[PDB]
């Protein structure tokens, strides 16, 4: 029940490396049951190269095309972060952005080490917000 | 030297074993395929009410007083991104011998009064789904003195010899009904031991006694 | 009791590990995820010429003189439904230290003369991808005497002290250049040990010597 893309990038003087995961889903509910593969690949035994920190991005696509009720909306969405701050416990996650579709309405909850959710960046993805 | 963490699993599909291995993988926890004295935790596949199947590792786990926990403890610590407490998911029983017989639980907390302490058990081959030497380890773990051959039975009033057979494994012969003529010991099916082990309480032989020929 | 067959696997992706767990179960073979003194067999992921990758378990396998065989013995048994001879699948080398250096083979055949018997090696934390106590177990299995702290070094003409560090593991700090001021001993990288263990032959320190600051 989980569709995964992997992210891989680095800092261009934004503020070295980290990975990410985006998964596209129908309802936010289905995610938290479909939780367990996102945390599955967070893999391969340790290697020993030659002789001689939150690092996960998370964006979730959601549907059910709801409307104005940002309070009841994001509050429900928010208490997923506050119920499992475990995300922070699993070697920390940089960002949890919730994306609800119809342009996509973002519900950005970023807690790399932080409070769950940032208010300036709601309705926008902070990589593109840099513009 | 101190003991290390060590889990074994039972009743899992292949895809499911990797999840326990993955749990063991993250925290370098020992995970074996044969249950031994070095094995410390036994992970059982259960339903929502922490009721499991009867496997070789379940019985052998009880005999050794090892931590017998439900497989749902593993999925939940990963599922919730925390390191939850194993004890909340301990299995309480099975679908044959009772829904709350607390066999595994009593065995861990009662290793000082093993159910077969002071009993002499002969593991009478052949066996299916359970090696003879593993059943011997089981009764060994339960305080019984293992007797390898019928002539080695102790003769005495204070000794309690018991011949344990599995009627199911025999198909060519009815020989298990004649041991009582050859020795002084009750003859019961292996399920008496397994049930006694499954419950960790020495059951009364009455329902499991095997008829002898006078 | 005599020792039994007991395997660990190394360098396998999760999907490959699942094939071995099913394999070990049918013939009641012990299969663990952590390598110990009781472990007798080490199953390595290799190429077609029995040349493998460098993992934590590969080195530890050689140090203990355990049977080191290739992962391909399992894959071959399904195609032909036989249990072919493992010795035919002994790993011959690795992609770093040589394609035919026979490290594992010599280790089995040289358990009476371990290469670091009578040497004092100091395993200097911290480490990544390898627990400190496991490398200590590694050099212990190869006959070295572990010295926990620099002041605890044995002082004598017959003693050869060595401080082992991993320059890669330090971040924030340049500490591997200051050991010469802390003790009277050559300082070499952990990779010298790792190469020595992988080959089971004491390598020349020259290329691995770590520059000190006077």
């Amino acid at each position: 029940n989980t569709c995964v893309v992997e992210f891989q990038f680095m800092l261009p003087t934004s503020h070295c490396q980290r990975m990410g995961g985006m998964v596209s889903f129908r309802t936010f509910e289905d995610f938290v049951r479909i939780f367990d593969e996102v945390m599955g690949c967070f893999p391969q035994s340790p290697t020993f190269p030659e002789a001689g920190e939150p690092i996960h991005i998370l964006n979730v696509a959601i549907k059910t095309d709801c409307d104005i009720e940002d309070d009841r909306l994001a509050a429900m969405f928010r208490e997923f972060t506050q119920q499992n701050k475990a995300t922070l416990v699993d070697h920390g996650i940089r960002r949890l952005t919730f994306l609800v579709a119809q342009f996509p309405k973002f519900f950005t909850f970023r807690a790399r080490d932080k409070f769950e959710e940032d208010r300036i960046y709601r309705h926008l993805e902070p990589a593109l917000a840099f513009q | 030297v101190n003991k290390r963490m060590s889990m074994v699993v039972s009743g899992l599909t292949p895809e499911e074993f990797m999840l326990v291995y993955k749990f063991a993988r993250k925290h370098h926890i020992t995970l074996t395929n044969l249950i031994t004295e070095e094995t410390t935790h036994v992970v059982m596949k259960t339903d929502a009410e922490f009721v499991c199947e009867r496997t070789l590792k379940y019985f052998l786990g009880i005999a050794g007083g090892k931590w017998v926990v439900s497989y749902f403890w593993v999925t939940q610590s990963i599922k919730e991104r925390k390191m939850l407490n194993e004890h909340d998911f301990e299995v309480r029983g099975d679908v044959v011998n009772g829904r709350n017989h607390q066999g595994p639980k009593r065995a861990r907390e009662s290793q000082d009064r093993k159910i077969f302490r002071g009993l002499e058990i002969c593991c009478y081959g052949p066996f299916t789904n359970m090696p003879t030497d593993q059943l011997e380890w089981m009764v060994q773990l339960c305080g019984a003195s293992v007797v390898k051959e019928l002539s080695s039975f102790t003769l005495g009033t204070g000794v309690h010899p018991i011949v344990v057979v599995q009627p199911d494994a025999w198909t060519e012969d009815n020989g298990f009904h004649a041991i009582g003529q050859m020795c002084e010991a009750p003859v019961v099916t292996r399920e008496w031991v397994l049930d006694s082990v499954a419950l960790y309480q020495c059951q009364e032989l009455d329902t499991y006694l095997i008829p002898q020929i006078p």
